Order: C-alpha cells, then structure tokens, then sequence
C-alpha cells in the first residue's frame, strides 16, 4: 500500500510525502484524465497500474502489504523479496513510479490545485 | 545515491574494543537512525554522536 | 652512567603505565559462573493458548460474515467453498449460517471476536493445584497473543503476591488438567495464520518482569498425556555502558525492558507504520486492524518481520535475564482401567477424554538456580596497584620515596 | 619531616594488612568450572516403577479386605460403590471379591501387599540389552517407593561392580523393552494417593550413592514409544566450613549424604513423630502403617510435607552432587509392519503391543563430564604474599631488610 | 651479618624463582565461560532418515534374492519363513516374489540398493519452510549411513552458501511436514541390524564441519505429531599441546577434525581389516560388502565395535566443537478438524495422516551462544612479571639495580 | 491426632505431655461424668469435641492427622491451613483445648489417680 | 509468647558473610532446635553456639 | 575368519602371516590328507575344526566375524566375550591352532612346496 | 609373553601433569601402536618417543 510507497519514496529523494499527497491531478493514486505536467505523469502511469492490478491479477493495492528493500542505487531497489505475484507486482507500481519521480520536476504551484484544472 | 553508502552498513553491534558509547546508526529498514551501544570498532562509519547528524547525513 | 640508566628505566616505566592506563580505559570484564544455594524460588510465570483460537459454538452469522474469508469459511465470494472438507452436522451448520440472504451487518471488532468465542478458561480447566492448594480460574489472567485469548497462572499483577518453591520436585509445583474441546475446534478448510493443523496447548515460562512471545518462544503440550516440565532457573547479569552495552531500563510499553518487551514494541511501530493499524493483541493508541486488514497488511507484515526481516528489529541487550532450562516428559492419560471413571465424571465418552484431557506439570528440579555475571575487571584500585607494583620493580619507588622526595 | 612521614607512610600499610587479614578470615571462595575429558564414565542407577501400583489378578478377597477402601475399590461401609466405573467382566470379578458374607480376616502388611502385589520385573522386561551384552531380572535390585515395588537397574550393591560407557551414543547404554501390562492394572473408582489417570513407568536416573525419589524426581516414558534419553554428567563440588556451607557426611538412615537422603530422613521423622508409624518404603524400625493410617494419617501427612511444608526440612547442602542432563526424544511403537511380529512373539494382539510396549534407550552423548567447583580464593601463601608486595610499596620493606633491622 | 642474610635472603629466591620455572612449564591452563551476543547464527546442518530402510514397492525379485535372508523376509533355504507374520495381500506378494523357479540372478550392489529401494525426499517432503521462503527436495543432499539413503538440510556443501538466523524463535528457522510412508515399509519376520519395530525418523543437528553418526548419536521424532525443537549454540575451544591435547587438523577421510570423524576413519579401518570389505556409508576405495558379509561379518563386526570395544576406537579431542543443546515438545497432527482436510490435500485417508504425517520445527530461542574456552593461565610476561615482584621482596632488586649494579 | 495435640500444647506450654496423660478423669482423651477441676474440665470440652467429629461430620480424631502453624501467640496458633472440613474441625478442638489449658492450673495430685474418685 | 519472638524468625540458610560455623536455631515446625551452618549474617536472633542454649531459650 | 586368526597369530607370534599362508599342505586352511609335519599339523586340526563348525552348527568360519581379547599370555587369550556359539566355537578353532603353532617349528623349506608333495 | 605386560596397560589418555608432547602406546586392540598426546603422567611404561621403538618394543 502507499505506506510503502511513502517509504520507497523517502528511500530515493527527500522530497517530503506532503508534497507528493494532493499534487496534480493523479498524485496520489487519483482517478483524471489529463495530467498537468511529467510527475503527474507518473503518478497516472501508477495509477494505470493499480488499476491493472485490481482486473488482471486481483490484487488490492491500497490496502495489501509488500515488503522492499532500500538500497544505495534508486535503481537498485529490490522487489525480488515477495512471494507471491500479486504481492512482487504491486511493489513494482510504486518502484517504477517512484523512479519516475526522480526524473520528472517539482512545480509547486501544480499542487493543490482546483478540481476544474483537472 | 542520495545518502552514502555506507548509510547500508550495519553497525558493529555487541562488538567491544573499549568503552561502549550513546551512538546513532542509519537504519536501512525503518529509513531513519536508531540509537545503538557503540564499542569503539571503527569497522565502517555507519556511526554517529546525534541523532540529528545521522539524520542529516544519512537520511537522505 | 647511572642518570643515563636510571631515566632509561624511567622510559620502559612510561611505556608500562601507558599499557595499563589504556586498559583502564576499555573498561574491560569478565564473566563469572556460580552456583548459589537458594532456601526458596520465585516460581515463574505460566502462559498457555489452546491452538484454536476460536470456539465453533461461539461463531455468529455476524462473525462469519466479517471473519469467514480470514478463517477460510469462506470464499472471496462470501460462499462456503465447494472443495469444503466437512461432516454432515458442521457443514449444514455453517451453510445454514453462511446464508446471507436478507441479511444486514453490525459492526464487528477483532478483539472482541477474540475475547467472546476464544477458549475460555472456565470451561478449559479441569483442575488445578499448586503445592497442595486447589487454583481456580480466578488464578488465570486473560493475555492476548497471536493465538487469541490466552490465561497466565501466577501473572503477579493485580497487586497479588507471586507464588514461591521450596523443594525440589513435583509437589512444590503447578499440576493443571485441561480439556482442550476438539469438539469446539473451528474446521479447517484452508491454510492461514489463523488455522491450525495440530490440537492441543502452547505454553512459555516466563519471569513476570516480561510479556509472553508465545508464537515465537513456547513450548507444544499435546493431548492424551500427561507432560512432565523440570526446570531450572538461570539468572544472566549484564553490564552497561561503558563496560557492557546492557540496556537498564526503559522510556517503550512495558515497565521494564526485556527481550520480548522490545520485539512487541518493534512489531507495533511495524504494524502501524505500515498497516495503520495494531493487533488486537499488541499495546498502544492504534485502531484495531480489521479482518480484511489481518489478511491484507496485518498478517503478512507479522510475518514478513519474524521470518524474513533482519535489520528493522534489532534489540539492545537487557541488563537482567532470567532463563528457564527445560526437561520434558510424558506418560498417558488415560489408562485403561482410568477412562471409563474420567468419562463418568466429565461427562464424555471414553473416546473424547483420550482426545482432549492433558495435563501438565511444572515444577524446579532444586532450589539452586545458576547465575552468570559480568564483573568489572579492572577497577581504579586494580589500576594504581600495579602502577604501584612496578614502581617498584623499574625505579625502585615507593609511597614513602615519593613523598620524601616531595 | 622523615620520621613523620615514615610513619605516616606506616599507618596506611597497617589499614591496609588490616584489610587484608580480615579477608582472609571471610575464608572467601570462587567458582570454577572445568570440561573433563573421560576416557570412561561410571553409568548412573536407573529405577523406573510402574505408575500402578498392584496387579489386579494378584488381589485377594483378604487385600481387598483391608487395603480395598484405600485403593477406592471399597466405600467405608466395605462395599464396591454404586458409582463404580466398570466393564462387565472386572465388575463381575470385584463383586465377588467383595463378597464378605461369612468371611474372616487374616493378617494384612502393606509391605507384604506391596512385594506381591505389586508389578513383577520377570514379566514387565521383555528385552534388557547395556553395551552389547544380555541382562536379565537379575540385573534389577527391588527397591520400595512411593509408587510401590520398583527395580533399580546397575544399583552397585550387592558388592557387585558399576558398569561403565566409553563412547557416545546409543551403542553404550542400556535398552530395555517393557510390557507395562495395562491389562493387569487396578480399576479406578475414585481419587486417592494410590491411584492413577496414567498409563506408563516413572523413571529416574541418579548415582549409586543416592537412592531415588522417584515420585518427586523422576520423568515419564510412555507406552507406545520408543523414548531416547541422551545424557551428561555434571559434577558440583562445594567447600565445607568455614569456605562453604557443605555437609561432609552424616551420623542419619543412608551411609552417604546427599539431599534425597536427607528428605527420606525428614519422612520418616516425620511420620513417626505424628503417625507413629512408616510407611513400607522407608527405612528404620518404627511399625509399618495399617492400610487404615496410610489413608487417615501417612498419607495427608506426607503430603503436607512435601507439598505445604516450608520448615520442617531444609536441607543441607552437600559436598559431592552428580546431576544428569536429559535430553528426551521419542519414536512410535509398533510401526504397521511389525505389529503381528511382536504380537506373535509375545502371545498378544496388535492392540495390546500398542498400548503396552515401551523401548527405552539411556546412554551419553560424549564421555565429557563438567564440573562446577568451589576452590579457596585466598590461602596462607597469598595473604603473605601480598602483605610482602605493599610491604616494598609503602615502607619499601622487604625480607631483607626486616632480618637485617632485626 | 649481612652477607650471611643478604645470600640466605638469596637462597629462599632461589627456590621461589625455581617454583616458577617449573610451573611455566606445566604450560598450564584455566577454562573461561563467556556469553557471546550475537547479531547473527550460522544455521546448522539438519540430517534426517527414515527409520525403514527399503521401500517395499521398490524390492523387485532380484534384490529379494539377493538381500532377503538379511531382511528376514527369507530364511536360510531362500524362502519365506512359515512364521511369517504378514497379511493376506502383503504376503501374495512377497510369496510371488519369492518364487525364484527358472530365475537367474543378476549382479547385485548393496549401495545401488539403498540409493534406488531408499526412501526418496522427493515424497516424503510435503513442505518445507525456512525463514519465510519456500524449500525443496533439492535443498536437501543425499547422505548414506547406517539407515541407509538419508538427507542433510543447509549442508553447505555444493559450494552453497549456509544460512542464517537473526532472532529467536519458531519463525527463524525451519519447518519440513513430511509423509513417513508406513504403507512404503518392509515387513517384519525378524529381528537384524535392518530391521524396526519402530514408525518414524531419526534426526540429528550438527555442524557442517562434522558427518552426521546419526544411528549413535541422533534423535527420534515421530509420526503423529508437531515437535518443536529449540535451540542453544555452544562452542567449546580446547588447547594443542603443550598446554593441552587436541587435535588441530588431519592428515584421514575428512577435511576437518571432529570425534564423528574420527568415529568413522576407525570404523573403515575396522571393517577392512576384519571384512575387507566397507559398508556402502564409509569412505574409502574398498569394495562394498555383499548382502553375506554384511549378515556375516559387517553388522556383527560394527556393532561389537560400537558397544563392546573399548580400545580399538579412543579419539584425541578436537580443538573446536560446537555443541546444540535441544530442549523437544510435541502438539499432535492431525486435530479431527484438520484431518480430513490434509486427507484431502495429499490424497490418503484419515487414518494414514494419523499414522504418518509429521511436522519439525528447528530454532534457536536466542541468537545468544555460549562459549567455553582454555585459555593460557601462565605466558611468559607473567613468567618475569612475578620474578620481578618477589626480587623486590626478598633482594630487594630492581630493573635499576641490576642495570647499575652490571 | 494426639501426637499434634502434645505438640500444639508443647508449642504454648512447657509442662511435659506426661502430666496431662492420665490426669484426673478425662485427661487426654478419656470418658467420664464429673470432671475434677477446670484442667481436666479443659479434655472434657476436647473429649466432648472429638465425640462431635465423629458423630456430625465423620472424623477420626485420634487416628487423623491435621497440620497446624505454631505462632509466637498462642492464640494466633493457626488451623486456616486444613483443606477438608473434617481436618479443619480436629484442629480447633485440640487448639481449644490447649488455650484453655493455658488459663487452667495443674493441681499435682489430680493426676493419676483411682477410678474410684472419677 | 512463651518463647522470644526471633524464635520464629528463618535462619539466614546459605548465605555467607564470613566464616561458616556450626550453629542452631529454633525450628518452628519441629517445635525443637535443629544444626545449621550460620555465615556471620546477624539477620536475626535465631542463632545460637549451642544447641542447650538454643532449646532453653527457644524451646519455651 | 582368517583376518582374525591373522590376528590372533601376530598376538602370539612374530612370524610374519606370509610364511603360513601357504605353507606345507593345509596351511592356511587348505584340503588334503598326509601333513608333512606338526605345523602343517596344527592347521589339519584347524581345517578339520573349520569343517566341523559347519556341519554340526552352521557357522561360515571363512566369512564369518569374531571377537577376541589379546592377553600378555598366549594360553590367556580370550574368547568369552563371543555372544553366539558359532561365533564362539571358530573363535577357539583359531585359539587352539594359534598356541598348537607356538609348539611346533617353522622348517622353511615345507612352505610354498609342489602339489606332487601332498 | 612376546612382548613385556605393560604393553597391554592404557597410556593416561587426556591425563595432564605438565607439557603434552606426541608420543605413541601399544593399542592391545589394533595389535600396533598408536599416536597419542602424553602429559607426562608416568602411570607406566606404554609411552613412547617414536613409533618404530614402540613398534619394536611391544609389536612382539
Ligand atoms: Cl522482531
Ligand atoms: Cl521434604
Ligand atoms: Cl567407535
Ligand atoms: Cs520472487
Ligand atoms: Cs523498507
Ligand atoms: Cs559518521
Ligand atoms: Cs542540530
Ligand atoms: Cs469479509
Ligand atoms: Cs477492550
Ligand atoms: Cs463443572
Ligand atoms: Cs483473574
Ligand atoms: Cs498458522
Ligand atoms: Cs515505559
Ligand atoms: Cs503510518
Ligand atoms: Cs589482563
Ligand atoms: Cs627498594
Ligand atoms: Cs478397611
Ligand atoms: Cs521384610
Ligand atoms: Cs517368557
Ligand atoms: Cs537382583
Ligand atoms: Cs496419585
Ligand atoms: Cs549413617
Ligand atoms: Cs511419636
Ligand atoms: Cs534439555
Ligand atoms: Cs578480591
Ligand atoms: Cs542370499
Ligand atoms: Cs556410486
Ligand atoms: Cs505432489
Ligand atoms: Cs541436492
Ligand atoms: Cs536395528
Ligand atoms: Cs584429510
Ligand atoms: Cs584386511
Ligand atoms: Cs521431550
Ligand atoms: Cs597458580
Ligand atoms: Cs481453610
Ligand atoms: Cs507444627
Ligand atoms: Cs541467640
Ligand atoms: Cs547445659
Ligand atoms: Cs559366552
Ligand atoms: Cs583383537
Ligand atoms: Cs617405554
Ligand atoms: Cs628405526
């Protein structure tokens, strides 16, 4: 759940979990259409993961847990530890999502927008 | 890489070379520092005197 | 010739008291074995959990509708399911009380689920003696654990006095007979942290200065026999810093630091941090995990951190320990020429009290117990009489020379 | 300013031989603990006793007259209760038993009762085997306890010689299979000190030098299992006054002290002084208590002692103290494939050798013994040593120079 | 007056200097108990066996030709004993296979015996868990001994890594369920070395530097039950000589020393000599005994050498051996509520999960090991140090007066 | 039975069980109608005691053993330690009976006497 | 209150503050005095040189 | 078997195994009817033990296995400890034909001799 | 007689009364002699320097 993902989050980059809560449109696992800019790209790309998650596998990603391991590499970021499908999928989400987020920009007045931005 | 490498070593626990000591380590699975009994093996320098400094250094 | 050997002397003197002021410095120790002699003992205290945790009886609708799909009653559709493994009588109970239809929720709360259909000690406890006195339920306090509603003899909470052993053997002891109720076991239709493939009891010794870790550190006692436990009690004494890296006392949830008292801390702030939840079962503000929570977060981070986690929890060494080494045996219960008296008097069949009746005895072996302590090896005392020592040997001083010479 | 610091230097070395005669005559002591490699061990006694006490088929309308009410097969009014928990067939046995009408009593003693009543070791050892070599009833001495007519194997008496173990394992120890006989056990009617829920043999491994406890001391073996005892030896040695604490020997019923010696002691004492009477087991020349005392006054009292008693006996510590640590594991007996082996080869069902049968195996894990021992921590030489060495620290003294002043 | 008390002061030195002397070259020792608190344990190795040695449906007409008269299903006439004690359908079989009418005999090899008739992990092992992953039949290597065709868990051979654990408690070590087969194990008609009249496994815990000398030194566990095993780590470290008399390294069939070792270097030696032949579970380049030499000269060979001997095998102590104290206890499988669905789960009755299920749990209760060590009691530092102090007691001499006084 | 009633006594008071053996009519334990003073009015009371065991509640005063606690005031001699109605009972017979040998005097020659003064 | 009050007090059994020694002390459920070996604890009263002293003084 | 009896020799005598094995006519337990001294005598006696071994009890004395106790006295060497009277009787065979080649003398020239000489 | 009777005596295996050193005993079981760490325990006389000497002396 996104306990963890406030953890694999705080793992990569400082950047504090607030910041991240009510960002955008999609940021934090928020239904939309368009994303404002490239972070909140990714939280849809998230998003469209759990989404995934939930049809195919039948997983339930806001409540499940998942176990990680934090490395000193972001992309080292290990998942390999799960011992189900279900469990290793989800926690690649947040590990593909959080990655993301390292690449992408933090545009401040992107977060806490109004609803008729979105 | 945004905290040391050594940020994801494990302090020397129980190891005694001399005075045990209040220190703080970097804990790679809570992701904050934890207060630990240091005994002066310099095995690597997941070490710290404050919290604070470890926070800093090793927290991100 | 002298002056230029007496300076001489006077350097190899240096190079010694700077070799014994840095070993002062380590704060360096010891440990020393005893026995000691004891004209009487603190008996323990005695935690025990049936393996079922909940009573078939005591299973409503309500229950089953929120609880089903935990205990493997039913399927993620709410349904009992087909490949159910049941009799005739339990299965067309359960699926008269799997019949949802029309039917609306109240609110549900896992500890109170545990505290209501959990084994209860009343019912449980044939009998109980302790160093000739008859025991009551009364004597059992309730404990949560991971098996649900558990009861700990000699608890020395309340404010009640703990219980004391004088001799050696068998009589200065506890002697309970349970009934373990395999009638009352909740069937098995699936594999969860909750289900039990094994009937019988789990029982920890423990000082009363320390939780139970129950799942983790007791001990299995198994229906049909009667199981013999000697012990002896061993008492481990730290040093803290700067000798030793003992931890003292405490400032998280239990007024005095052990092992357990640690590892319950850590497995809250884990469960909390990471479900946003607690345990019915672990201390704290926290709100009880639901039972979709138990399966989804609860359960598998439990697990997770007393199988596969080694760095969240790592504890600090206590200062005090008390262990209890342990001899077990066993002999059956019942004889032959026993059950048909037993049965009569219980009111089972033959069959039923072979299945269910165990009894238990805990008792020390000796009033000596054994004690392994960290001694200072190198007191200030120790420090400036060998300094002395060799003063004497190098230069030839002594107390009075260097006075005089003042 | 010499004289008056030579002086001044004199008064401390004085406090200071002050401090160290009046620890000399603490008579301190320390611990030592040692492992000892051993070529070979001395095997220990092993009693075991059949936890019924007599053979149904051996109780005579007599027994039954006088010891039928402490045994439960008899109310108070001599005859079998209403509430008796019987089969056709035992029932059918007792009532006739318990027919008195025109009967008259012939002499009863509980230690006749015992010696042929109670189970035989000619008919319990189906298989005696200790390194390799046969061994028969011959190789058991009768020894009367608590539980009865028992039989200690390797007791060393006899002036016969104590067998020895030079390796670890099983190899090197005894085995022996029993039929415990449940067929012939006592119908139970009622809860009295000589009844029992349990099926199976009491056990207790112990010195030559000590006799057993069995009721207080000992550990089960079940029927149904072959059980594995792996075992250390562990000496204590302690230091006698003014050191220690520790009894040398004795002047009071056993011609080696040790702490069972001295509760038998205690016992018999006991029961003299408030019975008038011993019971069969325990030695001296007091009479043996009636089946009436056993039940009114022997048994309550003994009870009381070793259950409720806190003053009455305490014990000194002994000099000498041979422990076994125990290890106990155990596989089941008979396997499916060799049920009708056995049962043929015994004249049994397979039910029978089921319920019946007990393989137990008792050796060493290894020939090293520990001892833990109390050693002096400050004799004569080193209480001159050390006066000598602050001698040449304080005064700047020395052998010398106290002849030479001289 | 002097110089006749400044060389009487002299001669008493003399022979103090010369007590000394003649003590550092006793090269003594003292032994050191220590607790050692550890971040991590290395896990230990787990060797198991079946206690039936050959598969029933595996035995075809050759190996009953060849090895029956040693499992008592033939007599010394090749045929089936007419005390034979089978079943109606176990026996057509045997009766069938026995029918060596117009058979010819192929070649035949006691250890292609055991790796093919053997019971194999891969149906044995239900599940195995280790710290929370998922185990295999391919994380256990084959190991032959007296049994036969056994498995070692965690051997760390292989080149393997060997694993860890970090907490005490059930849920740091292993769990393995396995199925014991009694429908898989060979009749009974007689009593040999091969032979059980015991259902279940043996076990033994022991170090990866040492080969498991299971059938002497392991331990039972049986069917029909849960059986927790907990764990203590003890290492003890001995001197070589001078100061002691253990054995560093080797120079015979294994590459580190341990007394299992040794046991097992004079056990070949012992059955070459006395055969020469060794049985299939011995190293070395000697052909394997044949089903006649194992009856005739093999077993009565290596059992006299294992309880009667007492000269032929005596092993120097090793300089490190770890030690696991165990402390065992036992809930039972199935409960009636799990029963059928276990039956269901494997495809077998009820009965047979009763009879043949079993599930051990090894770990250690802390990370907490002790160690017991001899230590150096007298190097050369403490040779002169003490020299030098009573130089100063009786000459009343000194590093500087000797250098002066030169 | 009598041997804890001679040590509940010799725990209050010195005078040796042999005077109370065979003193005047009832002492210890003997049948009688008149008693010859307060001492041997004291086994009365006792004897009127055990004859109540027995017939009420199915003791066994003299053959019985009971436990009792011997406390540094005789009235805080203790009998609360008995698990059994009947135990209980006995023990507070001889412990009356031996408080109120403490209040009674022992006139010499009312001891061993003729079964012509009873 | 025949006899003192320290008549009912335990002896200090096993515990040494110097030379052990033989000693007695009142039993209160033997109702008599009884050897022990005292270790200079001066805990209470209830030890005596011998055992006449301890069985005047104790016994009544 | 002749492990043991090879044994059992070397505990008697120093002469090497070799010069017995195949010495005279029956040494070491070979078939033939005319010994060519008393050495090649000793193993007659010892054969005919062997053959005796056999027929009456069953034993296999040239497979079978032994146990014996090597005494600082030849005559003293023991055979007690054998549970089983087979194992027993071939113990004593080697016994016997062990001492029997302490009498006898060791002609070299009678050891290794043709086929045509027994 | 073929070799001396203290041939058939134990060595004090584990026996230390000063240095240990390698030596060699007669074993009365293998009929040959063994290594075996003495510690100067002079019990009797099976202990030797080399094994050829005790291979001489007690082999026969
Ligand atoms: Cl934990
Ligand atoms: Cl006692
Ligand atoms: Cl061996
Ligand atoms: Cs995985
Ligand atoms: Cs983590
Ligand atoms: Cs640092
Ligand atoms: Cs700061
Ligand atoms: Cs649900
Ligand atoms: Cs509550
Ligand atoms: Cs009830
Ligand atoms: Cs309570
Ligand atoms: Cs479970
Ligand atoms: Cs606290
Ligand atoms: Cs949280
Ligand atoms: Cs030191
Ligand atoms: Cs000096
Ligand atoms: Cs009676
Ligand atoms: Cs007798
Ligand atoms: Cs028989
Ligand atoms: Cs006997
Ligand atoms: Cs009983
Ligand atoms: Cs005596
Ligand atoms: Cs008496
Ligand atoms: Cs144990
Ligand atoms: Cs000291
Ligand atoms: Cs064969
Ligand atoms: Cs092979
Ligand atoms: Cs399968
Ligand atoms: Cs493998
Ligand atoms: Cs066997
Ligand atoms: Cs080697
Ligand atoms: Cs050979
Ligand atoms: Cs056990
Ligand atoms: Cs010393
Ligand atoms: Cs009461
Ligand atoms: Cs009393
Ligand atoms: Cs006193
Ligand atoms: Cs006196
Ligand atoms: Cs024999
Ligand atoms: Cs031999
Ligand atoms: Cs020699
Ligand atoms: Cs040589």
């Amino acid at each position: 759940n996104l306990n963890q993902f406030r953890l694999m989050i705080k793992c990569t980059n400082d950047r504090v979990w607030a910041d991240f809560v009510d960002y955008g449109c999609y940021c934090v696992a928020r239904d939309s259409n368009t994303p404002v800019d490239d972070l909140d790209r990714c939280c849809q790309a998230q998003k469209q993961c759990y989404d995934e998650a939930v049809k195919v596998h039948g997983c339930k990603p806001l409540v499940m847990f998942y176990s990680f391991e934090c490395r000193y590499l972001a992309s080292d970021l290990d998942c390999s530890g799960n011992n189900t499908k279900c469990r290793n999928f989800v926690c690649n989400c947040d590990r593909t999502a959080t990655l993301c987020i390292l690449t992408a920009t933090y545009n401040r007045n992107n977060h806490k927008i109004d609803p008729s931005r979105c | 890489q945004i905290r040391p490498a050594f940020c994801y070593e494990d302090p020397p626990f129980f190891q005694k070379c001399g005075a045990f000591v209040d220190s703080y380590y970097f804990n790679r699975s809570r992701i904050t520092c934890v207060h630990f009994f240091y005994g002066q093996c310099d095995v690597n320098q997941n070490h710290f005197t404050t919290m604070s400094e470890c926070n800093r250094v090793c927290h991100g | 010739v002298w002056a230029l050997c007496f300076m001489g002397s006077l350097a190899l003197l240096a190079l010694v008291c700077t070799n014994r002021i840095q070993y002062y410095f380590l704060y360096p120790h010891v440990t020393k074995l005893d026995e000691v002699a004891a004209t009487r003992l603190t008996f323990p205290a005695v935690t025990f959990c049936n393996l079922n945790e909940f009573r078939f009886s005591r299973v409503t609708k309500n229950d089953l509708y929120h609880a089903g799909e935990l205990l493997a009653l039913l399927n993620n559709r709410y349904e009992i399911p087909d490949t159910q493994t049941a009799d005739e009588k339990q299965l067309e109970i359960l699926q008269d009380k799997a019949n949802f239809r029309n039917f609306k929720p109240k609110p549900f709360n896992m500890l109170e689920f545990y505290d209501r259909a959990g084994h209860d000690i009343r019912e449980m406890l044939l009998s109980c003696f302790f160093r000739g006195e008859q025991c009551s339920p009364e004597d059992f306090k309730v404990v949560f654990t991971r098996y649900g509603k558990c009861y700990t003899f000699n608890a020395g909470q309340d404010g009640k006095p703990r219980l004391i052993t004088m001799k050696g053997g068998t009589g200065n002891g506890l002697e309970i007979m349970l009934d373990i109720q395999q009638d009352e076991y909740l069937p098995v239709w699936g594999e969860t942290d909750e289900t039990s493939f094994e009937a019988g009891i789990k029982v920890q010794i423990h000082s009363q200065d320390e939780p139970p870790l129950i799942d983790q550190l007791g001990f299995g006692v198994a229906p049909g026999f009667q199981t013999f436990v000697s012990c002896q009690e061993q008492r481990l004494i730290y040093l803290p810093p700067p000798w030793g890296d003992c931890k003292a006392t405490t400032g998280e949830f239990y007024d005095t630091y052990s092992i357990t008292a640690c590892r319950i801390d850590c497995e809250t702030r884990y469960l909390v941090e990471n479900c946003n939840c607690r345990m019915v079962h672990m201390p704290g503000d926290a709100p009880y995990c639901t039972p979709e929570q138990y399966k989804e977060c609860a359960d598998p981070a439990l697990d997770f951190l007393v199988e596969k986690d080694n760095e969240y929890c790592v504890c600090e060494m206590p200062c005090n320990v008390t262990r209890y080494g342990k001899e077990l045996s066993m002999v059956k219960i019942p004889s032959k020429a026993s059950a048909k008296y037993l049965a009569k008097k219980y009111n089972k069949s033959e069959q039923y009290i072979g299945e269910n009746i165990l009894v238990l005895d805990i008792f020390f072996e000796a009033l000596n117990y054994e004690t392994i302590e960290q001694k200072k090896a190198y007191e200030v005392a120790g420090l400036l009489g060998d300094i002395g020592g060799q003063m004497g040997l190098f230069i030839g001083a002594s107390i009075l020379t260097v006075l005089e010479l003042f």
